[PDB]
């Protein structure tokens, strides 16, 4: 439907996002990956990240949050990196941040902080060419509370790519977040979205 | 409070009352007499390398314009339009000609120049002074090699000379490498800390690093892992400790030049170091060279930071007393391969961005120290920085500055603070100069 | 089920449509509202403002948000305007509002803004009288971000009627928003909920 | 700061130093020499027009509830209770004979009375003064036209003659059209900017529509179109400009009835307006009755600003510095049409209401450059307002007030900040009235 | 799948609660909760207190809304105490709170409250040994508004048990909510959450 | 603000500035002569019985760890490490035998000693003076029946004699009842409202229940049910109220023993407290075996307070002029059956704690009562409390301190708020006493 050079503001990505959900829907794919999330926030949320490496994470994971500069609408001729990465997290990686989670010298973890997420909007598109992949769009609040009075909310996007793997136990090879504020007001962003 | 008076930081530099990281009446005083006096990082030339292209950056508390000239040159410019105040520039970074303010539509030029006013001739005749009507223009704006610093200023030093003993440091890898790059943009994260507490913490802290640091060095695969949960204290001469005249001061860790990257970056940059390292010793000795490939965490007075080797580069933009808006990019090599030089950024903002590992691991010691400067019966009490008092040299046949031939200590603090009193109480450029004439003598005595 | 007699808080328009959901649940109906109103979000996330018009809004529309006055509880004699529209708009109205957001002379507008909305509670109900007819309600958490630190957050709870329209095309005819908060902390309520 | 001293306002109005969108010192000082010190928009009779109706207004950060009386009069009082300072009223609107309060239970008349105290005689026996324990009144409410403002101070000039010349100039809308009401609820917004940039904007710059509104112009489908992005500029005499000794001042915009109304408005109202202009010509002559019909952007000081024929009306309620709480009702004429009425109110809130779009395309202007006023190298600043400057006349034949011949200029930001100079150095109406006993020539000098 | 010993930031209550829906999943269930949460939450928003007690709440209810002290998460000596209760209702209880909202002199419900609640992650799983109980896990943000600026926004994961009841109308039997903020920031936490 | 002449509370306590629910300078002066000055409520032995355990609470602003010592006392230190100012310790409670600090890894004891250092032998040498290093401690620390207070004062009176008059009534439940338990965690909650706002309530505000609780009361099910919407005052000689020369004072309602709870926990209560009554006849005589119980509103100047009975505990913990942070916490007869003290404890938290409905009752009043001291027309209006004035007495043979012998009256805001006064016009507790030697004198004028 979408036509970029009619809708003004619309980027190249987005629409070709739209183009991917808007066809070919299936319900039962819709509710298996809302099923999906759900019991990968929950892992999240309790704080079980080696759970969630081991059942949700695979292998090849490119796990991307992005803060990119803010240029003018009609900026043309200036073409330097648009963006930084906050997170570009290969499986070691992602490991290595579990691992400093679960450190009993993480001083910043104690008290326990309490983690609450909502996960919205899932949609779901099988790739056309790889019958191993799926897409899934979904948005997300993350709630991070600790120490009595800290209390900081996070609001994303995520594009993801979720394998089938084995045995029924769906995989995530990779996550992209675009992440709306610039400058950010929640201290840090040590969460994963 | 009276600040000619008032006793902020003792003699010697030896402690500080708690409360400068949390008032907010001396925090005003420091946007005359820190902010507005002293040089301040705005960008480098990579971010900015051809006609037109310009950023936006903070001074104190204040947006700046910072653009490349026809000529080459860099001008700054308050981004704040002369006719009713708008801000001018809601961007962070572009290329052009000149910038048109939004509410009347007032052009000005790259060159701060008001170059014109819609319907100049029908509304204003003749009767508009132009002329005098540029953006206001920061005095002073200089290079180090590439890193752009601006001042407000007129009568400040050079800026190589307010680097005073550190350039000397800097040199093998600002200069003998072939130069460094900015990569940008840079993270933006707020804390609730004072812009002093994370300045003093990279200017001269290595003693928090295996106790704040324990778990980032367990899971983080790093060089200096050794030091995880305080198991163990560096060598010998592992590194020594400096500082300059004008606050500027910085720790040197000897030959760790993959820093606090992770085991997946040792090999390569342990290699590539070592490798320039070896070319260097033919031109600058053996002293500088090893210098280059040593692990530098030093602050720029008064609020730029960085960890050489690392590539870690900080601008610490103060808010209020208990906020501070947080800059992060990465510093390479030129010559580096392209692909190590975007692992090398990834990995800067891995460990010090805004979801940096390591760096979240300083919020809570910066936020809490910073907050209790505005408890009640924290206000006057005595934030210490004596550690290695009495050890320090003046005048090394090597090693110029204030220098604590050790690589843990409070050399830097004791410097960094020095400068921060000698300014607070001082009204310009000269009285903190008369007030400075004996620095290095206060620095070491008992030494 | 509810009694506004015996449950003194509750209004007679809220009980109205408690009824209207509490009978006649079906169950596709509701995963095909909560679809419509997942593309819906997306095409406004990416403010594809253009294509939201022409593939989710009906000729016919009224998308109307209202500000009610704060009165007493047991009020009962002042009969004035008891609110106000912050929103009240046609079709040809919304494509104004439209073409001011694509106007490149919109300097709000630059750097681009980034929107994420989050689509809870749907309920779906079809009209009794007219078959063509949808009642479709759901609640919404709007994030908009802008220029690095400005964060605006809205919530709503929306009372939607939807036109079957053709080639399975729903189209939204009346959209009826009673704004929760009665002074806005949001700058403005430039957003389309 | 010494406000008897401090030049914040130059000479004629020509600039203002920029500290003032931001100084919080500055602001509660306005508290009191402007807020506590001006006429103040409360409420219309419109929307409380029988005995019992009240309302809740601001008066500068104070809280009042505005009471129809039995004999038809209006009073006004503190929305604080006189026994332990809880807020009595907790509504917007209401018909009620009294108040009590939800604390301790006393009930205050509609006239501000303490009438009753829970168990007085088993408590209190005959000790409890009730006469001297009514509401804090609000010493001076007015009415112009129906229009109801406020003064807490007992000294100041009847609201007639503080309109001073601006009156003239409402009347043919204000009263010869058959009178205005008022419809609400007002549509409530906080933004972050200080109430004097939205004040300065209504009151007399025409310059910026063009430009800032360049979308909402093109977009929009209303008569002032043509200046969409400074596409042209009005003809010759299109309006003028003009300011009064209190600070009152508005622009005219000659025959432009039906203001900021989209197209689906346009024909209709031009056809009412200029049919009720020629019944006018004969009752109140040619000019004034093209007046009627003229649209006004004008601000009653210090915070009442309108759009005549577009019908938007605004209180800027000051909150701080830097935040401001804006309503915004819609003004129309009494013998429209109702269905008119009622399209006419919504269009005010589409353009100009808490979703207006025309309202959105200001919000940046004013609040950076409010924001603005509060950064270090900024506050010493100058903001401009000379335009048109040297061409203002004072007693011309036809049109009273100091006045600027043209549609576009500066002419009544410079009365707005005379006035307001005047008062931040007042201690009192006297003083005012000593300190603007030139106010015309102040203001028409070099012409 | 989780190992507490492994994953060592996961409370023994957290990892039985993942289990029990790891385990035997019915789509049915899952779409039968949703509906039964965002009726209840609609019954809550327009403030029909009575009709939510009998249409929602079982005479056996325990309503439980915890505050745990922060403690190390290297404790082990310290054993007083964990918690206190915010809310521990039966259902006589959560009648005088109902009779409290509706009373015509609780001054602080004039002007009327406004609500809106965003119900999300539900999941559910049958109870292995009463088969008349369904656990039910959902998220909730409940955004109150009131007196013109005041605004407030509770988040919170709820751990409930609902009984099959009769006539279809089931019947909530137990919630319970540890509340992730320690220190509130909201003026009080007199919601229904 | 002169503090030293200002009249902030006029003569005998009959009315008090507004102003001072919303000042901040004078909340800054508070912190130096209210908190700094007088007892605060820390914890209760209860909560830290066994060596090691600890809890951290907040005295005034600032944050302090209360620790059991080995020997069985209790020491409490301020939780800022005496290094670079670090909060200590992150956690509300805990047993430990030191504290170390996360940032340098400083090792505190629990009797605030520093113990160790890391590196010390290698880094400091000799040269670290940790004798002098020690975490800055509380100077006073006293117990009243297992309630311990902290007071950085070393100058003040012990806590028994700062009670004064008050401990009289304190003393039936709170030793002859066999002593009781401080039940946590407490609650903890944020409100909009000054300090000074919910401490006179619970002082002495028996006037405002019947209106303010009559939902609650209605509702709740409980014995003084009889009040709602004031529908019933209080019979004859239904209570008193008193006051004290430090400022504690409270409401006395006989023999009200099961307070708020509702009619699920009346009959079980009344036939406990009626039952150890009868046992304390013997004891201590009838009239203090019925206060015991008798249903005390009470609070110990400054900021704690308590429903005796009810079994309601809070601090009102100080965050700013117009914030405050509420603990609650519920107290139990300790030979209570269990049952009984965990359903007692559940419903003081169900009436008063986070979601305590009749604790909501109140928020608004506090809120804008103290939000209004902040308005322009409101900071110089004066707050009554003359109820009951010149009927109050001294020196009674049966009930001390100054007394009103009536359940309802503002006794208790007088002397609350003449204590205030003294304190805030002195610089010590010299002149407090100098200033308050004819206390009771002032309180009962005109009887
Ligand atoms: C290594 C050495 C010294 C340092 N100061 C701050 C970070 C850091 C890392
Ligand atoms: C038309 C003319 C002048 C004006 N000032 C503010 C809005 C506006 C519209
Ligand atoms: C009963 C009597 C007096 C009181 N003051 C505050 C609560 C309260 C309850
Ligand atoms: S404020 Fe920039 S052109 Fe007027
Ligand atoms: S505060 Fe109003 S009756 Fe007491
Ligand atoms: S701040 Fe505590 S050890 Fe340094
Ligand atoms: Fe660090
Ligand atoms: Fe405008
Ligand atoms: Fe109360």
């Amino acid at each position: 439907m979408i036509n970029i050079q009619e809708d003004k503001l619309v980027s190249a990505h987005d629409a070709e996002e739209i183009l991917r959900f808007f066809n070919c829907h299936d319900s039962a794919l819709q509710q298996e990956a809302t099923t999906l999330l759900t019991q990968e926030a929950h892992l999240l949320d309790i704080q079980a990240y080696r759970a969630w490496l081991e059942h949700c994470v695979g292998s090849e994971v490119q796990y991307q949050v992005i803060s990119r500069e803010l240029r003018a609408a009609s900026e043309r001729r200036y073409k330097l990196n648009e963006a930084m990465n906050v997170y570009n997290e290969n499986f070691q990686q992602l490991k290595v941040r579990v691992e400093h989670q679960l450190d009993p010298q993480n001083w910043g973890n104690s008290p326990k902080l309490r983690f609450t997420r909502f996960i919205t909007n899932v949609q779901a598109a099988m790739d056309v060419n790889d019958k191993e992949l799926l897409h899934i769009r979904s948005n997300v609040i993350l709630h991070r509370a600790r120490r009595g009075n800290q209390v900081d909310v996070f609001y994303a996007a995520r594009e993801d790519k979720w394998k089938r793997g084995e045995g029924g136990v769906r995989k995530l090879v990779q996550r992209f977040v675009d992440y709306p504020e610039r400058i950010l007001q929640t201290h840090n962003l040590m969460v994963f979205l | 409070m009276n600040y000619n008076n008032k006793i902020l930081v003792s003699e010697s530099g030896l402690s500080q009352k708690h409360l400068i990281h949390g008032d907010e009446e001396l925090f005003q005083h420091e946007l005359k007499t820190i902010f507005a006096r002293n040089w301040l990082f705005l960008t480098h030339d990579s971010l900015i390398p051809a006609p037109g292209d310009y950023v936006t950056a903070k001074m104190g508390i204040d947006e700046v314009i910072v653009s490349r000239q026809n000529d080459g040159s860099i001008r700054a410019f308050l981004n704040v339009c002369r006719h009713r105040g708008k801000t001018l520039v809601s961007v962070e970074a572009g290329n052009a000609k000149g910038f048109v303010c939004s509410y009347h539509g007032w052009g000005f030029g790259s060159n701060g120049e008001l170059q014109s006013v819609p319907f100049e001739k029908d509304l204003y005749g003749e009767s508009l002074n132009k002329k005098c009507l540029g953006l206001k223009e920061v005095a002073r704006v200089e290079s180090f090699h590439g890193f752009i610093y601006g001042c407000f200023d007129q009568e400040a030093p050079p800026l190589m000379d307010y680097l005073g003993d550190a350039a000397w440091y800097l040199e093998p890898m600002f200069k003998h490498s072939g130069g460094l790059e900015l990569v940008g943009p840079p993270g933006k994260v707020v804390i609730k800390a004072n812009w002093k507490a994370p300045a003093e913490n990279f200017v001269g802290d290595a003693y928090h690093v295996g106790w704040t640091h324990a778990s980032s060095l367990r899971s983080g695969e790093s060089i200096f892992s050794s030091l995880a949960g305080n198991a163990a204290l560096p060598p010998e001469g592992a590194g020594l400790q400096m500082t300059s005249k004008y606050g500027s001061g910085m720790g040197v860790l000897w030959d760790g030049y993959s820093g606090v990257h992770s085991a997946d970056l040792v090999p390569e940059l342990m290699a590539f170091g070592g490798a320039k390292q070896e070319r260097l010793n033919k031109e600058i000795g053996d002293v500088r060279a090893r210098i280059y490939r040593s692990h530098l965490n030093c602050t720029v007075f008064p609020n730029n930071s960085m960890l050489t080797c690392s590539g870690v580069f900080k601008v610490w933009n103060p808010i209020d007393a208990n906020t501070t808006e947080v800059w992060t990019y990465a510093i390479v090599e030129k010559d580096m391969p392209e692909d190590l030089k975007r692992r090398l950024a990834d990995s800067v903002q891995r460990t010090f961005g805004p979801a940096g590992f390591w760096e979240s691991d300083d919020n809570d010691n910066m936020e809490t120290a910073s907050q209790n400067g505005k408890k009640y019966q924290s206000r006057d009490s005595d934030l210490l920085s004596n550690l290695g008092f009495g050890e320090d040299v003046y005048g090394d046949a090597v090693y110029p500055g204030v220098v604590g031939k050790s690589a843990i200590g409070e050399t830097s603090y004791r410097g960094f603070y020095r400068a921060y009193q000698a300014h607070v109480s001082s009204s310009n450029w000269a009285e903190f100069e008369h007030a400075s004439s004996t620095w290095h003598t206060e620095l070491t005595k008992t030494t």
